[PDB]
RNA sequence: GGUUGCGGCCAUAUCUACCAGAAAGCACCGUUUCCCGUCCGAUCAACUGUAGUUAAGCUGGUAAGAGCCUGACCGAGUAGUGUAGUGGGUGACCAUACGCGAAACUCAGGUGCUGCAAUCU
RNA sequence: GAGAACAGAAAUCUCCAGUAGAACAAAAGGGUAAAAGCCCCCUUGAUUUUGAUUUUCAGUGUGAAUACAAACCAUGAAAGU
């Protein structure tokens, strides 16, 4: 029935987030050089009475229980009572600096300016008054691409004196569509750049 | 195409650090000694490991751009350089990296009295479980290269962080001690390493809460002499030292929050 | 004035875990109020579930339903 | 989902702070205690010196070597008067929460306790498909853990295998709802009571019907109850009592399959039928009133209570798991010979039967007007006890199976823990959501399940008074919930047509 | 109730809290006695208006399950 | 006609992966990844099949090195009272039950460790389960060793859908084809329709149940037994060895070839 | 070792392919008369290039075939060899002791002919090797075989002259 | 000492050609009603170890084979590389004190070590 | 590299060898081979909703965007992703 009572001159210090356990007592060089065959004995039992501090500190942090059963979200079941470590005490550095924030983007600027709330971003599926279905507004299968498939599109009349008459409106539509996502994403590149 | 950008917003910064990996690097000359203490170490750390294998021309005191370059390239925060040679025999260089540029640079070199994984023949820890750890020695709070190799050994081996701790997972524990206390104008005393593997049984005075503890030693054991230091500049010690304070909430005077959940104010 | 459908309307808004309101039962009944302390938000609670008090006495029974 | 606070910052530097560490002190002085029982009151040795550091299983040891039984010992708990119970040692236990000090005196009750321990249920062995219907009544077997029956609203019932969670035998002779299920005292016939009048027996080895159904009640089957093993003669077969909706509890003998007795005193629905360890039925029936007969006096009603002001639910009595239990126990083993059988069964009723002197029987009564009554019909007329505190009906109510505490599920979402002896309230089991409609101890009187309406059971320990673990997994309402005899297996049932299975 | 979640007439009218025909609610639904799979009492849900309170002085709303 | 500098910038896999026994893509998954960080050792019921034999082994990976904590073969079940078919779906379920059992029996859950200290009763013993490369299909017999194990007493995490009698167009199972399955009701419908369609073949295949007269219909019971008695005495049984060590070693020693002398090599080539 | 029963040659599988170049229609009927010979379904091969002058697409369909193993197949292999009248070229062995020929018109093999399904050719493809060839297409523990438990076309030849006594001409 | 299951180190372990392997195991091999999947029970799935074989799988040995690996008190503290005492020299450049420091080449050698569990004439 | 009617240098099938010399992203001085490549199965939810927490917009700040976390969700026998 060995004691679990450690006296130590200096009182070791413990970061328990780190479980680590740090004590500035003298120590001999006598006892701890390769001349000395006990060197192995004095390193174990230092190393066993600041473990057993250690453990002791451990075992008296609070500990957290639960109700919920296996099988479930979480990874703590109610026969498992966990330790509840406390935030580490000693700093260490970063491997990668802080994520800067990023500048204001031209848009950005103009909105604050002039009182522009952002959008609510509620879905992106609106009503087809000409059918009875509700469709994505853009992307996969979006109702911004219904006039390429349109069976029938008038003529506009601005469109003739022009040598572009000959040309589908749908194909007319695709390329401004396309000029207008080229000039979204230079304008993406400048703000970038800015 | 989406598995690489996943893989770059995993590389990319955060407020929350992934667990530092570590790369381990033989040089062009290296030795079985060195190969299989890279090999227990490789085990200590795995699963944040990373082995290579072929010999490399690496002099990290002549140059750093090829450690930046691995750096980069494998995000591996820690390196490990194995070499050998007739003025540094054994020699481990542990490179710690802040934003793929060198942050700091340990040199150490393994006396020959040094045992390995296999010598000991004991049952051991499971893989992947966080260790305890001692260090013995006031210079460990009070000299600078002692302070360093602390910092650098608890942020290697300390792995995932976590708030809650089962018990069953407390098996071994790493011991970093100071060949006896020292004076200035001294060499600088070698540093024991060692592993230890805990057992526990009923003590009959501290109750059925505090079990008696002992020791297992588990290997391997290795004394480090202080070849080489390199230090980092004030100013990146204060950048790695800086803090997000962007997930907790702000102190504001005479504002509590009680245990129903209840913001209050103090009036006076 | 539409409702697309979606499948967000008929999802839970609100739950609470056991331990949570284990924690929050045993809290409502230690609160010692101060009275220079104010009440500048109050947390959102099933306080019909965290409101349970134990009552030494039954109410008496409806006789209108044997007689 | 919504969560507790996050600790603030001053909260976060204690918590860095070193913990303190309880240790036990070496200069400890010796403590002077006084040993009682809790049942008798009995002193033992007076007041004796102690080390403070006494652990629990010494302070047994000590106790056994004072009533000199050091040769085979009973584990003990013990409690010390605010009463506090004893966790691990006396110094943690009392000295160090201060409340006594080591020069004052520390009277300490003593009670027994079960050598075996019941771990709590905390995972599904299976949900086990094959009913057609709603899940009505289950039952395990009393001999073994491995055989469950289970009737339901498709006029069948089924027997099934626990050990590799199938069925096992499928009972289709019923032709309405199987009420009510039950197994002998004995283990030898399965006595399903239905909602077409009738009542089945069945050899559940051969999954097969004995004879024909019995029959001779007007209305649905409420309740069944087997005559107890230690009252019938060797040789003998034990009777089958059956209480029913038309107000009428008929007795039935197997031997010859026929009816003896039709007692006939309740004027509204009978609501269950109890048959007590000496030669004693009592009813409790929608006239507000609790019938005691006497099976040895033609079957004629001994004695009227009228205490009531609504529907009596749920009756239970203090040897009611001895009752149930038989001649077996929870180490599954079978008596050779009916004289052994007899003998055996007379000592486990004897256990909770006699005791504080005098043999006494205390029943508990749950009605509908939310409170229950706790009575001692053998040496008095009116009720010892009113337990009140139920903002709805209790639905059900059951003693321990050492007797000492009463368990009460009632409609308000609760259940309440009250005293066995005197009927003094105890604590409260809160955590569900919806009506609780029933419970059920282990072997061990330390672990409690419940099943409820929000489609959940839940195990609570008894001793620390608190939810131990939340069950779900059920699709609909769970109606009936059992806890096997050894406590290695929990079955349920409800509205989802599976039966869960739940292990450890 | 809890929250105002969707006036179908105008994002003005729902963040405005206005209480008409067809308005998405959130309400406290602890007295119903839900759980999930995962053993979570569910204490908050949605609801669509189905009534005119300006035309007949109460709030009347089905629960979407 | 590979070259030397084929060779030389050759790139050889791990030996496992060489001589394939081993998915290294799962042991990984099985072994770093934890679905929590609380560092709780994992455990993995490790299931095999030969042609002859069933190993069923309960395995905790170390540093240097996994352990073995328990293990179960089929040919212990010639000591529980099966001697016949030794590798079919009921017997994969009585190796994992009788692993199951023998697990708890010596971990002491069913008739002084840290976790003592802080809780105050025993965990259910959880493992995952291993196949190593093996089919995940419907009917197999590793999942026939899980539901044995998981009847035993182990907490295995698992669905079944993967259990004979799983219906796959509703998600639900067959209760009653499962227990046959169990009770090896297949085989001996098997044996029965043999018995009526082709005496030929029920002559060749199921000798060792004519010579030992077994009928079809003691199948159940004699697994029924067979479980009894896995649960009654789960403890591990050495073999009784008839020679030692040294006889072993010796008389392999005599047969197995001895290396030749370099000195004895280099007066043969000259 | 010659003596052993497990070097004994036989056929693993006999494989009857049909190019037919165009799809369509005429793949169909290809298709349907390669179900009527092997009483199995036949499974179509995807392109792998495009070709204009061979007038196919990318991914398109090209040929069907059937894989034959047992009686079946050793059924199928004495109609090809009946048709063939037992001769056999030494070039039509392979160097791996698996053999193949082509058949011109389907209607020999005594199939009725019917004018909706027309004329079709086919390529017959036999191969062979000895007992514990699996190794190479299990999944576990896949291992090559031994050098000299491998078939050779010498050995395959002979196999042949003993199973149906035909010469091999060597022009 | 052989072998089987899970592994660590990942060529001293890989590639090509012969020989040996008593017992056990492994493997080839027998069958297609049930679960399951394919054009094809070829792989996958299931049943029997019943009919046989150690021909292959696997292990060991052999080859001045290819490839690969380890010690050097072997090159060598060398080439190379950074300061310097006012070291000379109006000159392209050179020994020196202190630090950092290779490989080519040569000698001596080698073709798997090991943890857990079970089994063997 | 060998074999098979049209069918040849390139159409389709079979055997052996085949460290990736093919195809995905990046510009490795060591990315991926029981895959990160090709094919098949399931999911169309991915602009979910809760938050006393971070940041920003007042005359509508218990609202909305925004960051983070959690509960869920999908899939898998499971570990897990």
């Amino acid at each position: 029935n060995l004691p679990v009572t450690v006296e130590k001159p200096i009182p070791v210090v413990y970061d328990l987030g780190n479980l680590a356990a740090f004590d500035s007592n003298v120590l001999d060089k006598n006892d701890l050089d390769s001349s000395n065959a006990r060197r192995e004995e004095k390193i174990k039992s230092l190393t066993r009475d600041n473990v057993q501090l250690l453990i002791n500190q451990l075992l008296s942090l609070p500990m957290k229980t639960t109700t919920e059963s296996v099988g479930g979200t979480g990874g703590q079941s109610s026969v498992m009572t966990l330790l509840q470590l406390p935030d580490p005490t000693t700093d260490l550095p970063r491997e990668k600096p802080l994520p800067k924030a990023k500048a204001m983007t031209k848009w950005e600027k103009f909105a604050a300016k002039k009182g522009i709330k952002p959008k609510e971003r509620a879905g992106k599926m609106i009503y087809d008054e000409a059918s009875g279905e509700w469709v994505p507004k853009w992307g996969y299968k979006g109702a911004n691409k219904k006039l390429d498939d349109q069976w029938l599109v008038e003529v506009d009349d601005k469109v003739k004196g022009t040598d572009n008459e000959l040309i589908d409106p749908r194909t007319l539509n695709r390329a401004e569509r396309k000029r207008l996502v080229k000039k979204n994403e230079k304008q993406q590149r400048r703000n970038m750049k800015n | 195409n989406a598995r690489a950008k996943r893989a770059l917003v995993k590389r990319e910064a955060k407020l929350v650090e992934n667990v530092k990996q570590a790369l381990f690097i033989p040089g062009q000359s290296c030795n079985k000694n060195l190969h299989d203490i890279m090999v227990d170490l490789s085990a200590l750390k795995k699963p944040d490991m990373k082995r290579f294998n072929r010999k490399n021309d690496i002099h990290p005191f002549e140059d750093m751009s090829p450690l930046e370059f691995f750096s980069e390239k494998n995000d591996c925060s820690l390196m490990v350089l194995m070499t050998s040679s007739k003025k540094r025999k054994n020699n481990m260089t542990f490179i710690r990296t802040f934003g793929y540029k060198i942050y700091d640079m340990i040199e150490l070199m393994v006396a020959d009295n040094f045992k390995l994984l296999s010598d000991f023949k004991k049952l051991t820890f499971t893989v992947g479980l966080k260790p305890m750890f001692t260090f013995q020695g006031a210079a460990f709070d009070t000299h600078p290269v002692y302070k360093q190799i602390k910092s650098l050994f608890l942020d290697f081996f300390r792995g995932e962080s976590t708030d809650l701790q089962d018990v069953a997972g407390l098996q071994h524990v790493i011991s970093m001690t100071i060949q006896g206390d020292f004076q200035d104008g001294e060499p600088l005393p070698n540093v024991l390493f060692r592993v230890y593997k805990l057992k526990s049984y009923k003590s009959d005075q501290g109750g059925k809460r505090l079990p008696r503890i002992e020791l297992v030693e588990i290997g391997p054991r290795l004394d480090f002499k202080i070849g080489r230091i390199h230090t980092p500049s004030p100013d990146m010690v204060t950048e790695a030292h800086k803090k997000p304070k962007q997930l907790e909430m702000k102190t504001k005077k005479n504002v509590e929050l009680d245990i129903m959940g209840d913001k209050l104010g103090r009036i006076h | 004035a539409r409702v697309q459908p979606d499948r967000r309307w008929f999802g839970n808004t609100r739950v609470i875990s056991q331990d949570a309101l284990q924690h929050f039962r045993s809290a409502l009944g230690e609160t010692q109020k101060d009275t220079y302390q104010v009440l500048l938000r109050r947390n959102k609670l099933p306080m019909s579930l965290l409101e349970e008090k134990d009552a030494d006495e039954s109410p008496k029974a409806r006789i209108l339903d044997t007689e | 989902s919504t969560l507790i606070p996050p600790p603030s910052k001053k909260q976060k530097k204690e918590a860095q702070l070193p913990r303190e560490v309880a240790i036990i002190p070496k200069d400890l002085p010796n403590v002077s205690i006084k040993f009682q029982a809790l049942d008798t009151g009995d002193n033992v040795g007076g007041a004796l010196r102690v080390p403070g550091a006494i652990s629990e299983k010494q302070l047994e040891e000590l106790l056994n070597q004072l009533n000199g039984t050091s040769d085979d010992p009973v584990p003990y708990t013990f409690s010390c008067t605010k009463t506090i119970d004893i966790t691990d040692n006396l110094y943690s236990s009392l000295i160090k929460p201060g409340y006594n000090s080591t020069e004052d005196q520390i009277t300490l009750l003593y009670t027994p306790r079960a050598v075996f321990k019941v771990k709590p249920v905390t995972r599904s062995s299976s949900a086990i498909a094959g009913h057609g219907s709603t899940i009505l009544c289950s039952a395990f077997a009393p001999h073994t853990s491995s055989r469950m029956v289970t009737g339901a609203g498709d006029n069948t019932a089924r027997i099934w295998d626990c050990d590799t969670q199938t069925p096992m035998h499928t009972l289709k002779g019923h032709y309405n709802w199987v009420l009510c299920v039950s197994w002998s005292p004995d283990g030898e016939v399965i006595a399903t009571g239905s909602m077409d009048n009738t009542i089945r027996l069945w050899d559940p080895k051969s999954g097969q019907c004995l004879g024909d159904a019995l029959r001779g009640h007007s209305k649905w089957i409420t309740s069944l109850s087997w005559e107890p093993i230690h009252l019938v003669k060797p040789g003998s077969k034990p009777r089958l009592a059956s209480s029913s909706k038309d107000g009428t509890i008929k007795i039935w003998d197997t031997v010859s399959r026929v009816c003896q007795y039709t007692m006939s005193g309740h004027t509204n629905s009978v609501s269950c039928v109890k048959w007590g360890g000496q030669g004693l039925l009592y009813s409790g029936s929608h006239d507000r009133t609790v019938r005691v007969w006497d099976i040895n006096s033609q079957g004629r009603c001994i004695n009227i209570l009228k205490s009531h002001a609504h529907w009596v639910n749920h009756l239970s009595l203090s040897t009611d798991y001895a009752l149930r239990i038989g001649a077996f126990d929870h180490t599954g083993k079978k008596p050779s010979t009916p004289e052994e059988a007899q003998k055996k069964a007379l000592e486990n009723y004897e256990k909770i039967c006699k005791k504080n002197g005098n043999s006494e029987e205390m029943m508990v009564t749950a009605s509908d007007d939310y409170t229950m009554f706790l009575w001692n019909p053998l040496k008095s007329t009116k009720p010892i006890a009113r337990m009140t505190g139920h903002q709805k009906l209790v639905n059900h109510v059951a003693f321990s199976p050492d007797g000492r505490y009463i368990v009460s599920a009632s409609f308000d979402n609760s259940i309440k823990l009250w005293d066995g002896r005197d009927g003094k309230f105890i604590s409260t089991f809160r955590g569900h959501v919806a009506s609780v409609y029933q419970v059920a101890w282990s072997s061990d009187c330390r672990l409690l399940v419940s099943c409820s309406k929000d489609t959940t059971l839940k195990v609570w320990d008894v001793r620390t008074r608190k939810l131990s673990v939340d069950l779900p997994g059920h699709k609909d309402e769970v109606y009936t919930v059992d806890w096997s005899v050894d406590g290695k297996r929990v079955c349920s049932g409800g509205k989802d047509k599976m039966v869960r299975l739940w292990t450890h | 109730i809890l929250a105002v979640k969707k006036n179908p007439q105008s994002p003005m009218y729902t963040q405005l809290g206005v209480l008409t025909k067809g308005t998405i609610i959130e309400v406290n639904v602890s007295e119903l006695g839900m759980v999930t799979a995962g053993g979570k009492v569910v204490w908050g849900k949605y609801a669509q208006v189905t009534n005119e309170p300006d035309r007949d002085g109460c709030v009347n709303a089905v629960l979407l399950v | 006609a590979k070259s030397s500098a084929y060779s030389s910038r050759f790139q050889t896999p791990f030996r496992r992966r060489r001589e394939g026994k081993t998915d290294y893509y799962q042991r990984k998954r099985l072994v770093t990844q934890h679905k929590a960080k609380y560092n709780t050792p994992k455990y993995r019921l490790v299931v095999r099949f030969t042609n002859k034999d069933i190993i069923c082994q309960i395995i905790s990976s170390t540093i240097t090195g996994d352990v073995v904590l328990a293990a179960a073969y089929s040919h212990e079940l010639p000591r529980y009272g099966i001697t016949h078919g030794l590798t079919n779906w009921a017997a994969a379920y009585a190796t994992g039950l009788l692993i199951a059992r023998r697990t708890l029996q010596k971990l002491g859950l069913d008739e002084y460790e840290l976790t003592e200290a802080v809780e105050d009763g025993p965990r259910p013993f959880k493992v995952f389960l291993d196949i190593g490369l093996q089919r995940t299909t419907t009917g197999a017999r590793v999942f026939g060793a899980l539901k044995g194990a998981s009847d035993g007493g182990l907490y295995v995490p698992h669905s079944e859908n993967r259990f004979p009698g799983w219906d796959f167009e509703t998600e639900e199972i067959d209760p009653e084809l499962l227990r046959s399955y169990i009770f090896g009701g297949h085989v001996s419908q098997y044996m029965e329709e043999l018995a009526d369609d082709d005496e030929e073949r029920f002559s060749e295949l199921f000798k060792g149940y004519l010579a030992d007269d077994i009928d079809a219909d003691s199948l159940e019971d004699i697994y029924t037994s067979a479980h009894e008695a896995i649960r009654a005495d789960p403890a591990f049984k050495p073999t009784e060895k008839k020679f030692t060590k040294e006889q072993y070693a010796a008389e392999s020693k005599k047969y197995r070839q001895t290396k030749l002398s370099k000195e004895e090599r280099a007066a043969r080539v000259a | 070792k010659a003596q052993n029963p497990m070097r004994d040659l036989k056929i693993e599988k006999l494989v009857l392919n049909i190019s037919v170049g165009e799809s369509g229609d005429r793949l169909t009927r290809a298709s349907k008369v390669l179900e009527q010979l092997s009483g199995q379904t036949p499974v179509q091969s995807k392109a792998r290039y495009t070709v204009r002058t061979f007038g196919i697409r990318r991914n398109e369909k090209i040929a069907v075939h059937v894989t034959v193993r047992g009686p079946k197949a050793e059924e199928i292999l004495e109609r090809g060899l009946k048709v063939k009248e037992y001769q056999l070229r030494d070039r039509n062995f392979s160097a791996t002791g698996n053999f193949g020929f082509g058949i011109d018109e389907h209607i020999d093999l005594g199939i009725k002919y019917d004018p909706s399904i027309g004329i079709f050719g086919m390529d017959f493809y036999v191969v062979m090797n000895r007992p514990g060839a699996r190794v190479t297409r299990r999944k576990r523990c896949k291992g090559t075989v031994g050098n000299s438990h491998k078939t050779t076309k010498e050995d395959t030849v002979s196999w042949f002259k003993q199973k149906y006594d035909a010469d091999v001409l060597d022009k």
